[PDB]
């Protein structure tokens, strides 16, 4: 049967935290340039709180998603340094969401 | 001899622009 | 391609439409006093869970203070036990007549499947907030103790400076 | 749990542990061509094929719808010629 | 060479399992009983 709107969405969050995702979604010019996708993005913002977010399989686009969120007052440029960063920056992103959740 | 070596100017952090298509079987 | 393309309702939702979301909405509640598409607005408006509570996905299903026990324990000894016995019986079988052997072995597995199944109840996470909540207590007594002991040992030697500087007055 | 008195399992017949030679008296060809006799002995030499087995016999063995009447008679012919 | 094997496999395997009916006798009398009929089951 067709998959209702609310397993695409759930999909396609859980898809964001994708290193190589982000990279490609990034690499084409359109994506970033059409303001949908980034209304997209600041529409799937509601996620953040419960039941919602009982139903993730990954918390780590949680902050991503948010992180892109930073992405649209920090610029395109840092693309590159997109996998650099995150591979640095895992461990007190990582701490922050325990601390958010585990606490 | 050799007047001076040519600094390391290796770009790790270019993020490459390889085109990946053929996956789906 | 190796990527999915991005959903298709997401193209359809501009500024403009995020900025007259809330008169549409204001609208559909008027008009109104699985969701037909008649207008393109129509997806911010936020989607009603399911009244079933399930969600289906790759083939799998899915859906209060903390915010005899001693039956199971002697089923699981009296299991172990009988294991032990089959497990002696299963290699009294190969010593004897091996052909058989697979007859009485994935009969042990089912006891070991039933071991498991005895784990399914008895899970833990219960347990585990009862050890974090005894770690974090026993480490804010151990700070606080160390606070009132030092500020105690503190007050000692103003007292006994204070006595010193009055006998030599 | 899966002790049945219901199930008992008989020895495996014939027993490994017993003589299996001599349990139906399997002994005679056995004692013919054993490696060594009684006393420990060589008893014959021993080889790998059957080319002594036809030594006996007369020759030099180094190395080891039909009309009859009318062949016959065409070979005489052949021979006579 | 393979009757040898088979014959000492044999009693090496009726030494394990006398050794092993005789400790868990001993260190489990209350499993005694079908330990000895898992003889009669085998023997």
């Amino acid at each position: 049967p067709l998959p209702t709107r609310f397993e695409v969405e759930l999909e396609f969050i859980q898809s964001l935290a994708n290193i190589q995702y982000v990279t490609y979604l990034l690499t084409q010019q359109q994506i970033w340039k059409s303001p949908n996708f980034k209304n997209y993005l600041k529409y799937l913002e509601y996620w953040c709180n419960p039941p919602y977010s009982q139903c993730i399989v990954y918390p780590n686009c949680l902050f991503i998603l948010k992180l892109l969120n930073g992405f649209m007052e920090s610029a395109l440029e840092g693309l590159d340094e997109l996998p650099k960063i995150i591979q640095l920056q895992g461990p007190q992103w990582m701490n922050e969401m325990v601390e958010r959740w585990a606490n | 001899p050799s007047y001076s070596p040519t600094s390391p100017s290796y770009s790790p952090t270019s993020p490459s622009y390889s085109p990946t298509s053929p996956s789906y079987s | 391609s190796l990527y999915p393309p991005p959903p298709p309702y997401v193209k359809f939702f501009t500024q403009s439409n995020l900025e007259k979301l809330p008169k549409y909405k204001e609208k559909k509640a008027a008009s109104a006093k699985e969701e037909e598409i008649t207008c393109a607005l129509d997806y911010l408006i936020p989607p009603p869970m399911p009244k079933n509570q399930q969600y289906r996905a790759f083939g799998s299903i899915w859906q209060e203070n903390e915010s005899n026990y001693q039956y199971k324990i002697q089923e699981l000894r009296k299991l172990l036990k009988s294991l032990l016995l089959n497990y002696l019986e299963l290699i009294g079988v190969l010593s004897i007549n091996p052909d058989m052997y697979e007859r009485k072995v994935e009969n042990i597995r089912t006891i070991l499947v039933n071991i498991h199944h005895l784990l399914n109840e008895y899970r833990q996470s219960r347990e585990s907030l009862i050890m974090l909540l005894e770690e974090q207590l026993e480490y804010k007594r151990g700070e606080i103790r160390e606070i009132e002991q030092v500020c105690k040992q503190v007050h000692d030697k103003l007292t006994s400076i204070q006595d010193t500087l009055r006998t030599g007055s | 749990y899966y002790v049945d008195p219901e199930t008992t399992y008989t020895y495996q017949q014939p027993n490994p542990l017993q003589d299996l030679i001599s349990v139906y008296g399997l002994d005679d060809i056995s004692r013919q061509v054993a490696r060594t006799n009684l006393d420990g002995t060589k008893a014959v030499k021993l080889r790998k094929s059957y080319k002594n087995q036809i030594a006996d016999l007369s020759g030099k063995f180094s190395t080891i719808n039909f009309d009859w009447d009318l062949c016959s008679s065409v070979l005489s012919q052949f021979e006579r010629s | 060479r393979s009757n040898q094997y088979q014959r000492g496999k044999m009693h090496g395997l009726k030494q394990l399992r006398d050794s092993l009916a005789d400790k868990i006798v001993d260190e489990f009398p209350e499993l005694k009983e079908p330990v000895e009929d898992i003889i009669k089951r085998t023997s």
